[PDB]
């Protein structure tokens, strides 16, 4: 047949291909519209009113 | 006066404190906000684990 004994690693490397069929498309990130919320760093923080509130001290 | 003023000041005091009351409460029974009753449990180490798992499939071989 003329064919041609291949190397000892010929098989044992990686094989990249063109595919017929199309690649399976990449997992979308979770969504979770309600999840659990933080105070945002871009938040105003006035000061206390009546300072501590927490017996007599202000 | 003096008196009218610490009253007022007295009486706003008492109603912060008990709407901090209502709010403490409904956030301790529901677990919503960040802050205080929130017990925060992260995913890093398992992401750190399978992205290690991850770069070990590409030193697999000889």
């Amino acid at each position: 047949f003329d064919w041609d004994r291949p190397s000892y690693g010929y098989f044992s490397r990686a094989k990249v291909i063109q595919s017929a069929r199309e690649a399976p498309k990449k997992e979308e990130k979770v969504s979770y519209p309600d999840a659990t919320p933080g105070l945002p760093e871009d938040y105003p923080k006035p000061p206390a009113k009546y300072g501590s509130r927490f017996h007599w001290l202000e | 006066e003096k008196s009218l003023h610490y009253l007022y000041e007295e009486n706003e005091k008492a109603q912060i404190r008990l709407l901090e009351d209502e709010v403490r409460r409904k956030m301790s029974e529901r677990n919503d906000y960040q802050a205080y009753y929130y017990r925060p449990s992260v995913a890093k180490y398992h992401r750190i684990s399978k992205e290690a798992a991850d770069e070990l499939e590409a030193l697999r071989g000889d």
